[PDB]
């Protein structure tokens, strides 16, 4: 196959561990992953449950929520 | 189409997201996307500059997702 790069970060999504931002669901990954800010470094913040479940509510989102609207 | 077809797999409307600038900083921002895949690269419009992230490098990747997941 000519693979779609985008299809093996479909199942991806965010959760905070204490105030560390966590990326979910990469299969190549057998452990989780930190997201990172604009500038390289490890997101950790205070208010992280807080600012997502701002965003989606209790709803979980993956990236292929995101692609489907 | 197909190409074509894959590139329109991306929006190409306004996105409203947050960005963390620093590992403690966040704020919100209004980008822009544009994908190639013929060779996986997404280009991100943010305050009139580009960026761009490579889908096969695993830092990009890390980069690129908190600001898409994050868009409401």
């Amino acid at each position: 196959k000519i693979p779609d790069p985008i299809d093996r970060l479909r199942r991806a999504n965010l959760a905070c561990e204490d105030d560390k931002l966590m990326i979910y669901g990469l299969p190549w990954m057998t452990t989780q992953t930190s997201a990172l800010s604009i500038n390289s470094k490890p997101i950790v913040y205070k208010d992280c449950a807080k600012l997502l479940r701002s965003i989606n509510g209790s709803q979980p989102v993956s990236l292929n929520d995101v692609l489907r609207r | 189409a197909i190409i074509r077809q894959r590139n329109d797999e991306i929006p190409t409307r306004t996105l409203d997201t947050a960005i963390f600038t620093d590992a403690s900083t966040v704020a919100s921002a209004q980008i822009h996307l544009y994908y190639n895949s013929n060779i996986g690269k997404i280009i991100m419009s943010l305050n009139g500059k580009k960026h761009t992230f490579n889908l096969y490098d695993d830092n990009d990747i890390r980069t690129l997702l908190p600001i898409l997941l994050l868009s409401k």
